[PDB]
This record gives C-alpha cells, structure tokens and sequence, in this order.
C-alpha cells in the first residue's frame, strides 16, 4: 500500500539529488560521442557497441538522428529509453513549423525537449532519463552550434563536448590541440580521428568502430552528409603517416 | 505470519490470512440460528442486553431485505448494516427491470459476488458478518442460505451462527423438520436457543424469532410471542 | 456556394514517360480580385506535387496539416513517399472531418520514387479517391475543362506536345470563366529535371 | 531469495521466477478434491466427487458442475469463491460471441479470453490472481470433443485426459498407462476409465451419491448432467 | 518525526524537507544587490568559463518585463521553470489590467507558485533563492528576495549563494546611513563588495544595473576593469 | 484503485536498473530458437516439447503470423506472449487503415518496442518475460529483428534464442555464412536445434516457420517429417 | 503493534485496532446526559473552560425543529456530521414537506461513517452523538459510535468519567417516565454532579440544558436562564 | 511513517494536529486585549538585518474595514488564510448588504483549516488572533490548527505565551478603558521580549465602533513608548 515507496524526489539531508546523481552515472558507462565547429561546419562522431560480426546495421545511422531537417543529434545513455525522446523531439520541431513556417531556431528547441527531461525529477514519482546527447544545427541568428544535454535538465553551449567516465580524457586533449578562430573542416577531421585513437583503445583503430557525420551548409540548403566507410578508410590512412613523422623529430 | 497484511498477498503455502482472520471475528458473536419447516423458515437470535439502558427492540440483527426475503446476521453490526443496504437495493433493480420478485437463488449469488469483491484488493478488507437468508414462495417453497465472509454461499436445512455454532446444530439435526409445521418449530426453535448459554458468563439476554412461510402469505415479520409468549413458557419447562 | 467564394481551377494531365501539372493565378473574394500570385500547387518531395483548390482557407489550411504529416513520416522511415501513399494520407486527412468538412478538392501528380511510372489523382471534399489514366481537373470550372481535355489529350506524348496541350486546354477553359484567370502557371516535371513556366494569359 | 519484496507482490526475483503466481497453484490444494476428465470419443465425459460431511447441509446446491452455455459445460477446482466469479465471466463473455459475432463461440475461443482476464491480474499489481482452476468440455463441428484447461497463470493447454485437484501425478501417471494403447472408446469405455481412475487413485469404491457426471457427446450436443439413478447403472456395469 | 515526507512534522514541529532546499541554495554561485538613490544595481560572482564553450547560454540575470530583473541561486534546472513562468504572468497582468506590473505584484506570484507546491507529496520543492530587483513602480526603485518556503520578503542589500554570512556582515558594515549618491559611486560599492569574493579573481564579476528608465546594461568588461582599477587605486590613498 | 501510479523501477547506485536485468533471466530459461536469414528468406524453428503423451500439438502455436508476410516467435515464458501478439496484430492494421498498405517489417518493430518500453517506466506494473524473434520479406530484402523486455532491438544475420544459446551462438558462427538457399536455412536451423533437443526429434517436437517472398507461412507436420526424414 | 497501523488491516484475534482507539478519542471530551419522559425529552451536557477569561466551548447545538444534538469528541467531525446532519433535514422538508422521522436519521449516520472504516485513505469519526428527537412516536434518546453501532435508549451518558452518571441512572430509571417537565431536569443533572470531583459545584456558566417537547421546539438555554433549574438542589452528600 | 497525516494514537489525538500546536511556539509572540471601547492588539516584529526593511514584514493585516488579524507560527501557509477569509466576507456582502459578523468570519475559515488528507496535504501550522466590532460590540476570538474555535476576552499566543497569559491575568478587569489597555498591554510585552521595546519593534492595531476604519497607530506610537 503505502510502503511500497520509491525516493526519486527527496533530497538530501545534506541538500544534494539523490537519483539524479545515480543518473549521471550510467552514462559514463556507455558509448562515446564527440563534436567540434568550424568556420564552414560541425561534425559528430561516435563509438560503435557491440560489432560482433552476426549484426546487420542496416539503419545507416545508429548514434546519429537527422531530427528536423539541418539538425542532428548523438545520443549516449539507456537506448531503450532514447526512443521516447527522439520520437518527441523530432515532432516539436514538427509543431512549431505548423505555427509559424519557418524552422525551429536550434535553442529553443533544446529547452523545450530539457523542460519535458526536467518535468520527471519534478511531480510524479517516475523514473528520470539516464540519456544525454549532443546537437549539432544552422540557424539565422547564430550559424553553426553545438549544445550538451544533460539528465538534470542543464545544457550549456560548447565547441568542444564530452562524454564523460569513458572520455572524460579527450577533453584534456581537446584544450590542449584545439585552435581557436580557424577551425576547418580538414583540420577538424584529422582532430578527431587522432581524439578517438586515444579514447577507445581498439588498436590500430578498426573502420567498423567508428561513426562519422558531417553538416555543411551549401547554397541554400545545409545538407546533413553520414560519410561512408571508404572514406573513412583514407581518414585512417592520413592518420597514419603522422605516426611516421612523430619520430623524426626524436 | 509476515505475509498477512494484504488481503492480495498468498500465504507460502497458498491462502490468505486476512479472510482467515475475519472469520474468527464472527465467532466471538452471539448464536443465531435458523431452520426450515415444510412450508416456511424459521430465524431465531440470541441477543443479550448491553447494561440495562437498551430499550426492548433496539439494534436488531433480524432484517428485512424484500417482501419476502430477511436476514438473520452475526457479527459486526454495523458492517452489517451496510451489508444489509446492499441487498435491500439489489431486489430494486430486479424488480425495476424484470417485473417481479427476486428468486432466492439469485439473490444469494448476487450478495456473494459483491462480498468475494472486499476479499481481493489491498485498498479494502474483507468483511466481517455472516448471515441467513429465509424465503418463501408458492412456485419455489421455502429455501435456506449461508453467507460467510469469504463469500461462499450454499443451502441448509439449519443452521447456526455464533459462539456456539457446533454446539447447536449437535440438536438442530435430532428433529424431523421435513414434515413439522413452522407453529411447531417456533417451540423448538425456543429450546434451542434457551438451552446453550442463557446467564453462564453473561448476564440476561432476550430472544427474537422471525418467520416466514405460508401461514404469513408470503410475508416475513417477526412473529407474535408477545401473543400467547409460549417460547419462554414452554423453553423453561428444560430446567429438569 | 461555397466552393464558388473564391474560384480556382487545378488541371493535371499524364504523358509518356512524364507528367504535367497547371493552376491559375487569381486571388480574390466573390467579385474583387486582391492579388496574382497566390500559391496553389505545394512541391511534396521531388517529382510529386499536389494542386488544392476551392476556399482558400482550406488551400492553406490542408497544405500545411498534410506537410505535417509529411514530415514525421519521411523520418520514421529513411525512404521517401509513394505516390499511392499520399492518395492513401491525404483520403484519411479529409474524412476526420467527415462533418466539419474542409473545403477543397486536391489533385495529386507526380512519378514513381523508384521507377519512372506517371501517377494522377483527385479527390472529393470528403476523401473518396480517384485515379485515372489520362487527365483529373478540379475547380469551379470543371465543365469547360471537361470539354477541352476530351478532344486534346492523346495517349502517348512527349514533354514538347504535353505542354502544348494543357496549354490549350488552361487558356481556352478559364477564358470562359468568370472567377478564374489572371495568369496560368504550368508545371511539366520528368524524370530528368522539372520546368516551371508562366503562360501570357487574359488579365481581364 | 528474497529481494525487494518479491516474496509479497508481482514482480521478477532473481534467477527469473516470480512466486505469488506459483504459490497460486497450490491454493487449489486446500480445497481437497479430485476432478477427471477423459476425451476418447465422439464424447467427452467430466467427473468429480462432492464430499458432504452434514445432515443439514443440501445435496442439491453443492455440484461443481457448471453449465457456461447449451453445449459447454465446466467443472471448478480450487477454493470455491474465486471459483464462481470466475465462471460469471465465462457466462458473460460467451454471451458477447454471439451478441457481436453472430453464431455459437467455439470451446478454443472460449479457454482464450478466460486466460486473458487471468493475464492482467498477473501483469498488473495490488490485483489478486483468482486461485481456481477451470476444464472445459463441448462439441466442436468438424473438430469432435474437446477438453481445456486453464491455469492461474494464464496458461492454457487442451488434452485428451485430465486430472485436476490434489491428485495428478498419481492420476496423470494412471492415465497414460492406460491411454498409451488405442482401444476402443465407444462411449461406456470413456465412462469406465473416468470411473476407475479416480476409483484407484483414492481408493474407495464409492457408493453412487459422491460423484457427478457431466457429459457432452455427438447424439445429444446439450450439455447434460446424469441422475443419481444412472450413474448406478454405469457403477454396477463396472462391478466385476 | 522522520526526514523523508514534506507533509509530516517533527516533534518540536519542523519541516525538514523544506529546510533541505535552502542547503541547496548554498551550494550556488553568490550575487549581491543594492538599490541607489535612481540607479538599481546588482552582480553574480563566480563565473568559471572553462575555455571550450560559447557563455551566453549560462545566463544567470534575466528580465521578466521591459523593467524588471531577476537573480537567482541553487539548481539551474529548476530556475529556468520559475523564470519562463513569471514571464507569463507579468505579461498576462498587462492584459488583464492595463499598467505595467509592479514589483510587489511579480513576487508574490513567484512565493504563491513556491507556496502551493510545498504542500502536496510527491512534488519536490524548487531548490532556488530569487532576487527581484526594479525601479519600476512609479519612479520607487525596490528589490525583494525569495526562499524556498515561499517568504518574499523585502530588503535593501542583499546576497545569497556560497558564503552570502560573510557578505551580509560585511555590508552592514558598509552600507551607510549616507544613501550613496553620484551612482557609480554606488556601483563602486557593488563592486567593492563584490571584491570580498571566494577568491576575488577580478575577472569573474559581471555586474548589470538599471538607470530606472533605459533598459537592462549589461556591463563589459573593459568598463568594468575600469573600476576595479580605481578601488585599489583609492585604497592606496586610504594608507 | 486507490490511484498510485509509481514505477516499481529506479536506478541502483551503480546506475543499473535491476528488475530488467532480472527479466532477462527469464527470458534465458525458457524453450530455446534460433533464426537464419538466408538470401532468399527467414527460417524460423523453435522446440516445443509437450510435458506429457496427453497433450495435443494441434491447439497451441509457437510459431504465428502477424500479418500474411511477418511471423514471430518467442523464447520466454508463454502466458506473456500472448498478450503483445494480439497487440501487435491491432497495431499492423492501424498502419494499414491509414496507409493503405502493409506494413514494413522495420517499422513494426519500431512500435511493439515502444509498447514493451512503456511497461518498464511506468506505475506499478513489471516488464515481460519475453523475448522476440521478428522475420519477413517486404520489398525484396528479407528482415530478421529481436526485441528484449528492457524495450530495445537489434538487426540478427542469424542468433538463437532461450537455453544454450552461447552453445547455438558459438555452432552457427562456424556453420553460416553470407547467402544459401532456404532449403540449406532450414537444415542447419535444425542441426543447432538438435544440439539441445531430447533423445528423440519428431514432426511434432519441433515447429518450423518460413518466409518465402510469396508470404509468410508455418509449415505442416507433413513436410517436417519428410525434412527430418534422414536429412541429418 | 505491527497490525496497529491502518483500518483496513485485521488482527488475528479479529479485532480492529483503529476502532478500538477511536472509542477513546470520545472518553477525552467532557460528560453529557440525556434522558426521557412520555412526553419531554432533555439531554444535559458540561461545559469546559479553556482558560480563565476565556468563554466556555459549547457542546449542545440546535439541529432542526425537533431535533439537536449533543456532543463529545473532536470538534473537526463534530461540525463535519452537523454540516451534514442539516442537509438531510431540510431536504425531507423541500421534497416531502415533513419533518423527518428521528429513527431512519440515524441510520444514515451509520452509513455516512461506515465507508471511511472499511476503505483505507480516511480515519474514522472520533465522536460522541446524543440525539433528541420527535417523530410522530414521541421522543427518542438515541447515541452512537465511531463504530457506527447506534443505539436506541432511554437514558444515557458518555464522555469522561461517564459510568458514576450511568449508575446513578439504572436505580432512577423508572422514576423517569412518569415525572413533568421540572423535576425530569433535575434529574438528569443530578447525574452529571457524580461526573465532577467533589471539590467544585456545577454552577450557572459551565452547563447547557437543551429541551424539546411534544409542543415544544428544541431550545438551547445558557447561563441565565439555567438559574431557574438550578434552584431547588440539594448540596453534595459529603 | 511515525503517526503519518491520517492515524489515530492508541489513546488520543493525531499528532501531527498534536505537532502543529509545537510549530506556532517557534512564531513571534502577539497580544489582543478585548475592552468594550474596543479591541487593541499589539505584536513584535522580529527583525534581523537593519538592511532588512521593517514594514516588509506584516502581522496585522486587513481583512475588513472593520476586522483586523494577528498571526504567528508559519509565514507562508496565513497568507493563505487571509486570502479566502477576505473573500468571504465580500461574497457576504455581494448577496446581503450588510457586514459579516466577527463571529461567522472564523466559521468559514476555520471550515478550510480541517479539510487536510488526499481527499478532495498537511495541517497548517499558524494560530490567529480575530479583532472585530460587529452589532454586538467588540469582539475577539482565536483559533488553531485543530480548528478548535473559541472566544477569549485578552489571549496572547506565540512564543513565551505561556509567561504571557500568567502575566495578563493580574492586570485584567472587566471595567478596562482603551487608553489604559494599550500601556497595560506593553508592559508584558518588553517583559517577555529581549529587544529595546522601541517604535521599530512592536506596532498597534485599535478598532473603535466610531472610528471603524483606522486599525493602525503611525508615530504616534512613538509618543505611547515614551509616556510608560
């Protein structure tokens, strides 16, 4: 009857969240996702879970979601739990383009989808969400973006993102080789293959294991381009003849 | 033991405590019996005065259901009493929709559904009253039912309700019911109240007989002892 | 009435390997214009367009309700729309209000997504389907546009004579109408690319 | 292993079990009571002993043979008050397959919908699972005899020989003994094996006033319960 | 008697969850703010960047209305609730009644929020501290504060955050009775208090006044280093 | 009721939720399966072995349809199943009364994951005890999916499902390949049935469900009979 | 102590513990007395002070007409009952322009606080109901019960320290059928002077006296017209 | 969960209505004297910061322009309070033209005070003090949590109530006049406060039946303090 009951919203006797923190986590016993701007750009890249040789992939996008039409988004948490978001957040997007046609300005969608993740710590005992997960957008007012949710409800707008107890690393990686101001696609692609080297630690950095996509905006139209494995291949292949020059210096 | 708080919850080895439990609240209730003549059905209560302030025919546990149809409780008498209300509303909605009397079979099946309902969820408990249910009709005779509070409901030739619930149908089997008069059962059944427990550990008691049959044309009423009072003067005649 | 409020008049015509699509210009209440520019044909993915015509209310309405829908749907599945789709989504979109009726008549053209194949079809302001092989017309001036398709279209065309005779058709039809004109704009797609031309039509 | 509160409510323990629903199915255990059926046939034949331990208590009101429709009938093991609401429901919703559907509800659609009703007290919480068990019988066209079965659990099956109560390891374990090889069943072997299963198993040699026999066969497709005068006549027949 | 039920009381009659909120406010960043003789002024501490992310989306000081700001503490989750909140109300009063809000309007309506959603179980109280700050009700400037019980409540100076004990003794020590006119002068006592911070780093102040007519000023710091110049600068007299 | 509504789920302090956990191990203590997408369909094969000689093999399916071109089996307890089959059916015809069309075996899944979803998050109930294999042949490409009791899915070549399913995990990575026929599918879909079956496989031990690109269809004991019949 | 926490939990000896506490919620509130003739009937309470200058609570309160009621117990379901107890009377007055029979009012204050003990998420009524009336039968005393077991009397008292008015009553209870409307008063608050320590009197501001009568409507005395009742008394027998 | 919102004692009352009681003695401390010239009434503010603005904080508001109100205990739950029982007494108005009684004022806000459980939260935790002139005179009244209502003639609650009401009684008769009752009322109050009994601490509040309106002293006050 009554003493059946689960905590989910008392705090502390010290002030602190007592599920919240627990939330936080799962996450960092989860996948990798990553993200960096440039001037003409943003990208996405993410750590493939489970790529036993009997699966199909046959989605052609498993971390990334195209949501409204030049937006993305990773994801990294409970999976069975992402779909309720994902599913909600591609329709308000959807709803406000019936109220106003013209697209959702890359924040305020954000907020929107953070005040329903906030609303689960507030009334009804339920369980919150154990997912946080990337966005990557064009608008008019700001350009290229990238933002940070979080299972409190907090997001913050970065350069350069993080997930945390698997990679909370690469960050230190990140402030030390990321360059401000000129950030090229180019220069950023070479970033991330050598982020990801570190990070997960499969030697020699198997193609299979990685997951890259890119947004552009061009003439009009901010295509969302999920580039394919061949390339990836080079990407590597460019990576390696860093190895060779890192000891010529010796 | 440690699993019987809910009445939604299984013993280890499979029943539940909280209709067990109920049951044994009955028993610590006075004895009310009941037995089926040839033509009719006879109630009979024990029913022992509070102090001295009870004012000769207050609280009653002899009901009256329909027309036809009263019971006979046992217990808690409060909870008997919205019981009661529920079976007094029943033979409405019977009449309302089909245009005549509520056959006893059915009314009994009705009762104990509602009844079996407060033994399953946790949010309720199971009740605890037990009762009889006399009737009488010229198409049908007379009938006899027993509700306990798990909800069981099937017929008697007689019964008993109470503390001494073996020890007075240990005489109610040592009659002839099926061919006496209900005239001639209201002197028995007299007997069979006065001879278990008149003043033993309680103080005075005063009896109730209710009756139904087809010496009252259908009716139920109570009967009239303040006519003739041949209970009390034929039930003390056992003093030898 | 109250498909006559505004006027209108949506034609589409199927060719060989190609299709056309054509409207008028007009925007107006019962007897005054208000402007020459008003949109009635709404790109639905590439190779599909619909036409809307009747209150224009319920133009702008459905198309951005079935624009809705549009979307959520080319998201949960990674492919694009079928033209049998469509007819199948907008048919359920008018009979919600089976009693509240939107005011329109949609007609629907556009290719396979896959092969090449042509595809029209109209339907009534309660959503009952309707396809053909040959020509569908909607609008307050159905009649005149029955009469010019009956004696023009030919089975197999190309995109040169396909133009030529929705051309014909659009010009000699609305001329006759009172509520319709103001300027045609034709839309001939195929499987290669898609052209958008404005005819030199009666301003009257 | 007790966590959480497994051991009270509906919900998974470690190494996958959940024990309310499997203390559920020893809750027919305190009834006391053995019940047969036996497919062999164009028949189908049900058998079940009553026990009356009183005088006053009736012969007629106490049969756990229960006819749902013309040509089903059904028998109920297990504790008696959750055993009649749940025949309520099957009363009930036969009567909706003819109302929606327009023809007489087959025994297999039947045995469905009475597991599904036994599905959701099992899924949801603060809801007891009904500890009763429940066998059917009826003709199928173009099928022959049926008999199913249905669990607490929500678990159906449908099965040529039957055994429910206290008894069926003992009974099941009879019962392939004898069905293993195929002879003839032609209506009074289907009646001599129900008989003389149970006659071995509790091993008395009953008087003809224990037993009931339901029975259903293609001559006479009504659901019929025999007369204490002719189960003598098949109790005799078997006197050798 | 227990710790972990909102209706429930101890018994020297206590309500400890509500009283677990206002722990929570004292894990936040400080903000301080006085009101002058016609220029209002507040300030929030403890800003942090930390050098990869853009920083207008760690907005701290918002405004509710075209004359009304807004400080807050505690859980930035739960504030943003509360601001997208009065944002309606103090729109919808001016629909309802034709003048601006007032001050004491917009506070009430953000303790009555915080009032009823103490009460029933099952609903976690909001774990922030407002500041309410606008010159706003006919040519009277005024700033309020909140709790999380649901007290507006009205002061003259005020801090709140990490260490707001040490603050509150340090200002009444340094409030004067002489009301502090020529208004940078009181931005320089805004700024002086702000200068007893947790580490006093100098460049981790943003501060944001309001002339009682123009709109909110966000301050810039080149500005702002201006007068952190001039504090040390008159301090050096001072020996 | 009284109106409750609190989820019996949350979060350990390790940051598991433990009751699906829990179910999962349910799920591996049931009868066990195995699903082969070949180049031209999906064969599906599960155990069944009746508790008694008393049980009739004509009245319960394992195997069964959705639709005329998907099928689904289980591994699980048996009472759960039936309750999202006969969800799943409802929920195909609402696709086909909007669209016209039958449904796309990827978007099936996409929806009967989200009604598994929707009994771990919320008040009062428990999960299921059921695991899914999901197959069928819509537009070309034949699919092979499995949904578990925590609300994902995944996207099969061929995997096993119920008791010793790391021993039929380890026996078709060395038996499968890249394409065969159906008629090679169902062979070694037998070979790593008869790996955990008793002493004796019969016609009605075990029950098989194919998927041509003429439909879906559950085969007769007949054609059981004659498969097993010495065809290893 | 472990089945001692809710309504719907029975013991395993059978007996509900939450009934059994709110009997002793009545025994808190201070002693009441009524009583009967053939044709007047009077039910008497007692007055208790809070402090020395503030006013004494009041127990008797008019019902309706022919009815008012006495009291004991918590003042929150005292005014909860009445609120609902004077519904019911004029509702028999708007629908059949009568009065309503005292007896069947009763009975549905039973059923009113029978549904909050047996559902679980309300406590029961802790208190104390005396009821006066007139039907068309003459008058009634009737009590009940956090219980709901109501009982039909012709003489009773609750409260605290209440038995010492109850055998007063037993060896005077005859007496009570046959006296007039003067002397059956000071009967009745002859009994409530043994539910008081023999140090202090019962004077004119610590008592209410509430009447009706066959011809009379229920009127509420107190504090000065209790002056021509309490002349005519003996002292305490000391 | 420890005697919770709806569980009876094994001998007496609830306490959590039992551990509302013990929360107003943590409030400031408040003193209404009824006389029949009129009702006085006298608190003390509490005030912590001389940063803190002093008339922020109110105990007597106004409910009617002939009825004042005193609180302690909880700040935050009167608010709600005085927010219905000045609605109520202009509904009264709105259908009879006339003003509510002082009496049935406390009727109706004491009928909000015991409606507590899940039916359709905790008890409050505030007591008031009812000052009023109605057609029967002055009145005063006060009540409680456990909607235990009463009339008192001078009542003093909040913290050290206790040494208040001893106190209050030596000084009470029933011939006071209303310029005596005011210095006679805060004589106890610096005896049981700790404060300078100066005009920023205490304020007054004074209904006449001539003068209705004015519940209020303004610094005149200040002439009071310095003539005791």
């Amino acid at each position: 009857s009554r003493r059946y009951d689960s905590r989910t919203t008392i705090f502390s006797p010290e002030g602190r969240l007592y599920q919240v923190e627990y939330a936080m986590e799962a996450i960092g016993h989860a996948g990798t996702c990553l993200g960096i701007l440039a001037n003409d750009g943003v990208l996405l890249a993410a750590e493939r879970r489970n790529i036993h040789k009997l699966l199909d992939e046959v989605f052609f996008s498993e971390k990334i979601y195209k949501l409204n039409e030049d937006m993305a988004c990773s994801v990294a948490g409970i999976t069975s739990d992402a779909n309720v978001l994902t599913n909600e957040l591609r329709l308000i997007a959807q709803r406000y383009l019936l109220q106003y046609q013209e697209p959702i300005p890359c924040e305020q969608l954000v907020t929107a989808l953070c005040d329903i993740k906030q609303a689960y710590t507030q009334f009804g005992g339920k369980r919150p969400f154990g997912v946080s997960l990337l966005y990557i957008g064009w608008d008019k007012h700001y350009g290229f973006q990238l933002y940070q949710s979080d299972p409190s409800g907090n997001y913050g707008g970065w350069k350069a993102t993080c997930i945390g107890n698997n990679s909370a690393a690469a960050v230190s990686m990140l402030k030390q080789d990321y360059k401000e101001g000129e950030m090229t696609l180019k220069s950023a692609l070479a970033l991330a293959i050598k982020v990801l080297n570190k990070t997960m630690d499969v030697s020699k950095l198997s193609a299979e294991k990685v997951e890259i996509a890119t947004l552009t905006r061009e003439n009009g139209k901010t295509v969302i381009r999920v580039l394919k494995q061949k390339e990836v291949e080079q990407l590597i292949k460019k990576h390696e003849e860093e190895e060779a020059k890192a000891e010529r210096e010796k | 033991t440690g699993y019987d708080l809910s009445a939604s919850t299984f013993s280890p080895d499979g029943r539940v405590f909280q209709v067990e439990y109920a049951m044994k609240a009955v028993e610590n209730s006075s004895t009310a019996i009941g037995i089926r003549c040839k033509d009719g059905v006879v109630f009979g209560v024990e029913k022992l005065v509070l102090s001295k302030l009870y004012e000769e025919g207050s609280n009653k546990r002899l009901f009256n259901v329909d027309r036809h149809v009263g019971m006979a409780v046992a217990g808690l008498l409060a909870d008997a009493r919205s019981l009661a209300d529920i079976a007094r509303e029943e033979a409405s909605n019977f009449r309302s929709n089909f245009g005549y009397n509520i056959p006893l079979k059915h009314l009994a099946d009705r009762v104990a559904m509602y009844v079996h309902a407060y033994t399953l969820y946790s949010a309720v408990r199971p009740f605890g009253c037990s009762f009889m249910l006399g009737s009488y009709s010229v198409n049908d005779g007379a009938q006899l039912y027993m509700i306990d509070p798990s909800g069981v409901s099937y017929g008697y030739w007689g019964c008993a309700i109470g503390k001494a619930r073996q020890a007075a149908k240990t005489e109610i089997e040592k009659l002839q019911m099926k061919e006496m008069t209900c005239r001639d059962i209201v002197k028995e059944v007299a007997k069979i109240i006065y001879i278990v427990h008149d003043e033993v550990k309680d103080k005075a008691f005063e009896l109730e007989l209710s009756w139904v049959g087809e010496l009252t044309n259908g009716r139920h009423e109570i009967v009239p002892k303040d006519i003739r009072e041949e209970a009390e003067k034929y039930a003390k005649e056992s003093l030898k | 009435s109250i498909m006559s409020y505004n006027g209108g008049a949506v034609m589409a015509m199927k060719g060989k390997n190609c299709v056309a699509i054509a409207a008028d210009r007009r925007f107006g209440i019962q007897a005054q214009m208000v402007t020459t520019d008003f949109q009635k044909i709404f790109p639905m993915g590439d190779r599909l367009y619909i036409g809307l015509a009747g209150l224009a209310t319920d133009v702008q309405t459905v198309a951005q309700r079935l624009k809705f829908r549009l979307n959520l749907y080319e998201l949960k599945e990674g492919r694009q729309i079928k033209p049998y789709t469509l007819m199948s989504m907008v048919a359920n979109l008018l009979y919600e209000k089976r009693f509240g009726p939107y005011y329109t008549e949609p007609v629907i053209a556009g290719l396979d997504p896959k092969t090449f194949k042509p595809f029209i079809c109209s339907l009534d302001l309660i959503g009952c389907p309707m396809v053909t092989d040959d020509f569908v017309v909607s609008g307050t001036c159905a009649e005149q546009m029955y009469g010019m398709c009956e004696s023009l279209w030919e089975p197999n065309m190309d995109p040169d004579h396909l133009f030529e005779t929705i051309s014909q058709a659009m010009l000699n039809a609305v001329d006759r109408d009172a509520v319709s004109g103001m300027g045609v704009i034709v839309h001939i797609i195929e499987k290669d690319k898609i052209t958008t031309r404005t005819l030199k039509a009666r301003m009257d | 292993s007790s966590a959480g509160f497994d051991r009270h409510i509906t919900i998974f323990s470690p190494e996958g079990r959940l024990y309310q629903v499997e203390y559920a199915f020893k809750a027919i255990n305190q009834g006391g009571l053995t019940s047969v059926a036996v497919r062999g046939k164009d028949c189908a034949v049900i058998v079940t002993q009553k026990k009356v331990p009183d005088k006053l208590l009736d012969s007629s009101t106490v049969t756990h043979l229960f006819k749902i429709t013309e040509n089903i009938g059904c028998v109920m093991t297990g504790m008696t008050a959750d055993s009649r609401s749940q025949v309520q429901r099957a009363r009930y919703e036969a009567a909706n397959w003819k109302y929606k559907y327009g023809y007489e509800i087959p025994v297999d659609m039947l045995c469905k919908r009475i597991a599904d009703i036994s599905q959701v007290y099992t899924q949801n919480a603060e809801m007891r699972p009904l500890g009763c068990c429940m066998i059917l019988i009826g003709i199928d066209e173009e099928q022959g005899p049926q008999v199913y079965k249905c669990d607490p659990a929500g678990y159906y099956c449908g099965f040529k020989a039957t055994a429910a109560g206290v008894k069926q390891t003992e009974s099941t374990s009879f019962l392939e003994k004898k069905v293993k090889k195929k002879f003839d069943w032609t209506f009074e072997q289907t009646v001599e094996t129900a008989i003389t299963c149970l006659s071995t198993v509790l091993s008395i040699d009953f008087k003809p006033s224990e037993i009931e026999v339901g029975v259903v066969t293609v001559e006479n497709p009504k659901f019929r319960i025999l007369t204490e005068a002719e189960i003598d006549a098949h109790l005799v027949a078997l006197a050798e | 008697s227990y710790d972990r039920a909102i209706t429930v009381f101890s018994p020297d009659g206590h309500l400890f969850q509500v009283e677990y909120a206002q722990e929570a406010v004292k894990k936040g960043s400080t903000a301080v703010g006085v009101r002058g003789r016609d220029i209002v002024v507040l300030g929030v501490e403890k800003k942090s960047v930390a050098k990869l992310q853009d920083e207008r989306t760690v907005r701290k000081i918002c405004a509710l209305d075209d004359n009304v700001c807004m400080a807050f503490a505690g859980l930035t989750a739960d504030a943003r609730i509360v601001i997208n909140r009065a944002r309606v109300e103090c729109q919808s009063h001016r629909l309802t009644v034709e003048d601006p809000v007032t001050v004491e309007y917009i506070t009430r309506y953000i303790a009555s929020l915080k009032q009823r959603y103490t009460q029933s179980n099952g609903r976690r109280p909001f774990g922030i501290s407002a500041l309410i700050v606008g010159f706003d009700f006919d040519g009277t400037p005024r700033l309020y504060q909140t709790d999380p019980s649901g007290t507006y409540h009205a002061w003259k100076a005020n801090a709140i955050g990490r260490g707001a004990k040490s603050v509150r003794e340090f200002l009444e020590k340094n409030y004067t009775d002489e009301a502090i006119e020529t208004d940078d002068l009181t931005i320089k006592l805004v700024i002086k208090a702000l200068l007893e911070v947790v580490q006093s780093g100098g460049k981790n102040i943003e501060l944001a006044v309001m002339r009682r007519d123009q709109s909110l000023k966000i301050l810039n710091p080149e500005e702002i280093e201006k007068y952190v110049a001039e504090i040390e600068k008159e301090k050096e007299e001072n020996e | 009721e009284r109106g409750y509504s609190f989820s019996l789920t949350t979060f350990s302090p390790s940051g598991k939720l433990v009751q699906i956990e829990y179910a999962l191990a349910a799920v591996a203590g049931g009868a066990p399966s195995v699903g082969i997408k070949a180049a031209n369909g999906v064969v599906l094969a599960t155990e069944k072995k009746q508790k008694s000689i008393l049980y009739d093999e004509r009245s319960v399916h394992k195997v069964e349809p959705i639709t005329k071109h998907i099928g689904l089996v289980y591994s699980g307890m048996g009472p759960d199943y039936r309750v999202l089959v006969h969800r799943a059916r409802k929920l195909a015809q609402q696709y086909y009364l909007v669209y016209q069309e039958p449904i796309p075996t990827a978007q099936l899944v996409q929806r009967v994951a989200s009604v598994m979803q929707e009994y771990t998050q919320s008040g009062g109930v428990r999960p299921f005890g059921v695991s899914l294999l999901i197959c069928g042949w819509n537009e070309g490409r034949p699919y092979l999916f499995q949904s578990d009791p925590s609300g994902a899915y995944f996207a099969w070549k061929a995997t096993a499902m119920g008791k010793n399913y790391v021993n039929g995990k380890t026996f078709l990575e060395k038996r499968y390949n890249e394409d065969l026929e159906l008629e090679d599918a169902i062979h070694t879909a037998i070979l790593t049935l008869k790996e955990s079956f008793e002493g004796q496989m019969t016609e009605d031990n075990i029950e098989v469900g194919i998927c041509n690109e003429a439909g879906f269809r559950r085969l007769t004991p007949t054609e059981v009979k004659d498969y097993l019949a010495a065809i290893a | 102590n472990q089945y001692d926490n809710d309504v719907t939990v029975w013991s395993p000896q059978g007996r509900i513990h939450q009934i059994e506490y709110a009997m002793e919620a009545v025994k808190q509130g201070s002693a009441t007395v009524g009583l009967k003739s053939k044709t007047h009937a009077v039910l008497v309470a007692l007055k208790r002070a809070q402090s020395e200058l503030a006013a004494h609570q009041k127990k008797i309160l008019h019902v309706d007409n022919h009815i008012g009621i006495s009291i004991a117990g918590l003042t929150a379901d005292a005014r909860l009952l009445c609120n609902f107890m004077r519904q019911e009377c004029l509702d028999s007055r708007f629908v059949f322009d009568r009065p309503l029979p005292v007896s069947r009012l009763v009975s549905l204050i039973g059923s009113k606080t029978q549904i909050p003990t047996q559902r679980y998420g309300r406590r029961p009524y802790g208190v104390g109901l005396l009821i006066a009336g007139y039907d068309d039968m003459g008058p009634h005393i009737f009590q009940t019960c956090p219980s709901a077991n109501y009982f039909d009397c012709r003489a009773m008292s609750i409260g605290a320290r209440s038995q010492s008015a109850r055998t007063y009553l037993e060896r005077h209870m005859s007496e009570f059928m046959e006296c007039n409307l003067n002397e059956l008063v000071k009967h009745g608050l002859r009994a409530l002077r043994e539910t008081l320590p023999a140090e202090q009197d019962l004077t004119t501001k610590n008592v209410s006296i509430g009447i009706v009568g066959k011809d009379l409507e229920f009127t509420i005395y107190d504090d000065d017209d209790v002056s021509p009742f309490l002349e005519g008394l003996e002292e305490r027998p000391q | 969960y420890d005697r919770g919102v709806n569980t009876f004692s094994p001998e007496g009352r609830l306490f959590q209505v039992e551990y509302a009681i013990e929360a107003i003695k943590l409030g400031s401390t408040a003193i209404g004297i009824q006389t029949s010239e009129g009702v006085c009434l006298a608190v003390e503010k509490r005030i912590t910061s001389p940063l803190m603005e002093p008339s922020s904080i109110e105990k007597i508001v106004e409910i009617d322009a002939h009825i004042g109100c005193a609180m302690s205990g909880l700040i935050a739950d009167a608010k709600t309070l005085i927010d219905k029982a000045r609605v109520e007494t202009q509904n009264h108005w709105f259908t009879y033209n006339e003003t509510m009684t002082v009496e049935s004022v406390t009727q109706a806000v004491s009928n909000l005070a015991l409606q507590f459980g899940e039916e359709d939260s905790r008890p409050f935790g505030v007591a008031l003090l009812f000052g009023g002139v109605d057609e029967k005179g002055p009145q005063l009244f006060h009540m409680d949590p456990s909607g235990t209502f009463v009339q008192c003639d001078a009542r003093a609650i909040g913290s050290a109530s206790e040494g208040a009401q001893s106190s209050l009684q030596e000084v009470y008769h029933k011939s006071m006049t209303l310029k005596e009752a005011i210095k006679s009322s805060l004589i106890i109050l610096k005896q049981v406060m700790e404060e300078k009994l100066n005009a920023t601490n205490i304020e007054l509040a004074t209904v006449q039946p001539g003068q209705n309106f004015h519940m209020f002293t303004k610094e005149e006050l200040e002439e009071v303090i310095k003539d005791i």
